[PDB]
């Protein structure tokens, strides 16, 4: 009986998150592709001047991939903060959430 | 700043500082506690951390 | 975290921990019990 | 280290990925804010096990989404019974019915009579001679 | 001695309400508190628990509550599932993401806050298969009102009849009398057969 | 005492003093801007 036997040399990103806006959730952009997104805003990229620009994922293994696994995303693009322009993007990004 | 505590262990400006201080901690307190062949287990894991437990 | 260190990373075969507990543990030798009886009681019966 | 070493390590290194949210962009700094939720409580730098800290940051971590809930039990008196106490207030579900078995490592008691009753067991044997 | 919960309904959607508040569970900035005077217990595997959650989202607490309980019931028979649900005030057609009259019967207890006061409490006795303990619950929860869910669904649950186990062991004293008599026989055949 | 006035004359008496002693007694009541800046990015109070 009692409780499944548990590996934790082996770490879960799902674990620690509590809250499901917070999980990174890899969805539909009608715009180009695939991004991915969270209440955080979408993986990003450096760019030429530091800036910050979306990746793009031509299908969801790409974004599978990238998304999970062992790389760091130390960039990230909110589209209601970063630029403050409030357009669509910020809305796409409510409604995905 | 403990309710058993003695109040005259403390100077006059850390009693009146006391009670009005925030405890945004997650306790557990039983006065007495009388064991007859049993098995207490008073745990208190309390901050978000991972599910699963080994 | 006060209990951290009472909980292993690696998993535990608790199955193995009990059949450990069953092996090195006092037997109750119920079957050498059960024949010294029968023996007793036939010897002070039909012996005697 | 100390702090002061760290903060002069982590300027000769800005872009070292062991020190990216003790001086994180004001860009994750500020969506954190807008988020009502601090950064250093889920930016991943910070959650990295080799990563640097300060006294300051660890001590504001500490802090990160600490719920406040409390038991106060009075006199308790259980025979035979077992208590189990919780108190959780996260997404961590306590092993109920979980059976923790240890290593019973019993030390099996030998019938070995006191041999003080060595002397007596003789005296035993000796009364044979009122037989004889 | 360590020994099974012995599971039974209201203990099963207990644990099943508690884990769905567990993997939903949000922070929040309401104090939730239990305090109880005395706890008393005499009768053996009579265990004790006591859980303390508050999700201050209510409207999601009795959700789940629902959804939990529509799980349990799930496994009961079509008339028994029916009737004690509309005798907690729940139906199985609506949604659990809708207010039902059990919820609107309990929303009494919003104005008063999230803590769980008990003056004195007292287990009772605990009927259980011998390897297994009667499992008791006090659990909190962060409004009142789910708590008045909780405690009637609870009790609802306890209405129901499930067989007892039956101790069948005789009372035991010291038998000074069987070897007495056994002593005064022996000594009356010696003198039979003398 | 904790009342107004002589929370006034503490003030005062603690702002009327020379820079060795602000320097030496006083260094969490006038922070440096790297701590103002370290504490712009928190949200509890620098003295926490």
């Amino acid at each position: 009986g009692g409780t499944p036997a548990l590996d934790r040399r082996v770490q879960d990103v799902n674990d620690t998150i509590s809250d499901v806006k917070q999980k990174w959730r890899c969805v539909v952009y009608p715009g180009n592709g695939f991004v991915s997104a969270s209440i955080f805003g979408f993986q990003a990229e450096v760019g030429p001047n530091n800036t910050r620009s979306i990746r793009k994922f031509n299908t969801m293994q790409q974004c599978i991939d990238f998304t999970f696994s062992d790389v760091i995303n130390i960039n990230i693009y909110n589209p209601c903060v970063v630029p403050n322009i409030n357009n669509a993007e910020c809305q796409f990004l409510k409604s995905v959430l | 700043t403990d309710e058993s505590r003695d109040r005259k262990w403390l100077y006059y400006n850390q009693d009146v500082q006391r009670t009005r201080c925030k405890y945004v901690g997650c306790t557990i307190n039983v006065n007495s506690l009388a064991l007859k062949n049993s098995q207490a287990e008073l745990t208190s894991n309390c901050t978000r951390t991972t599910s699963a437990v080994g | 975290l006060s209990n951290s260190d009472r909980f292993s990373t690696v998993p535990v075969n608790r199955a193995k921990v009990v059949q450990h507990n069953i092996k090195h543990s006092f037997d109750l030798k119920l079957h050498l019990i059960s024949l010294l009886s029968l023996l007793v009681i036939w010897i002070l019966i039909v012996a005697i | 280290m100390t702090d002061e070493q760290i903060y002069a390590f982590c300027d000769a290194n800005k872009d070292d990925i062991r020190c990216k949210c003790i001086y994180p962009d004001k860009s994750i700094v500020r969506i954190g804010i807008d988020t009502r939720l601090p950064y250093y409580c889920w930016y991943e730098p910070c959650k990295r096990s080799d990563a640097l800290l300060p006294a300051s940051l660890k001590k504001n971590i500490t802090k990160c989404n600490v719920s406040d809930c409390t038991i106060s039990l009075g006199n308790v008196s259980i025979t035979d019974s077992k208590l189990d106490v919780n108190n959780v207030c996260d997404s961590k579900r306590v092993a109920t019915e979980n059976i923790a078995v240890r290593y019973l490592n019993q030390e099996i008691r030998y019938p070995i009579i006191d041999i003080k009753w060595l002397p007596i067991g003789l005296l035993a044997l000796a009364i044979l001679i009122l037989a004889f | 001695a360590e020994t099974k919960e012995f599971k039974t309904l209201y203990n099963l959607f207990i644990d099943s309400y508690l884990q769905k508040l567990a993997q939903h569970s949000i922070p929040t900035n309401v104090t939730c508190a239990i305090h109880i005077g005395e706890v008393i217990g005499q009768f053996k595997n009579c265990a004790l628990r006591i859980t303390n959650k508050c999700m201050s989202n209510s409207r999601l607490s009795f959700t789940l509550m629902v959804e939990s309980f529509i799980e349990v019931i799930s496994l009961l028979p079509e008339k028994d599932r029916r009737r004690i649900a509309e005798e907690i005030g729940i139906d199985l057609d609506d949604v659990p993401s809708a207010v039902s009259k059990l919820e609107k019967n309990c929303n009494a207890y919003a104005e008063v806050n999230n803590i769980i006061d008990i003056q004195k409490l007292d287990i009772g006795e605990c009927s259980a298969p011998p390897g297994q303990h009667m499992l008791l619950q006090i659990v909190n929860t962060g409004s009142a009102e789910a708590n008045c869910g909780l405690q009637t669904i609870v009790k609802s649950l306890n209405k129901i009849y499930v067989p007892p186990i039956i101790e069948n062991r005789l009372p035991y004293y010291d038998p000074w009398f069987l070897v007495g008599v056994a002593i005064i026989l022996v000594i009356f055949t010696v003198a039979i057969c003398s | 005492h904790n009342t107004e006035d002589s929370k006034e004359m503490i003030d005062y008496i603690l702002r009327q003093q020379s820079a060795d002693f602000k320097q030496k007694y006083m260094r969490c009541s006038y922070p440096t801007r790297d701590k103002l800046e370290e504490s712009l990015k928190y949200a509890e109070p620098r003295e926490c």
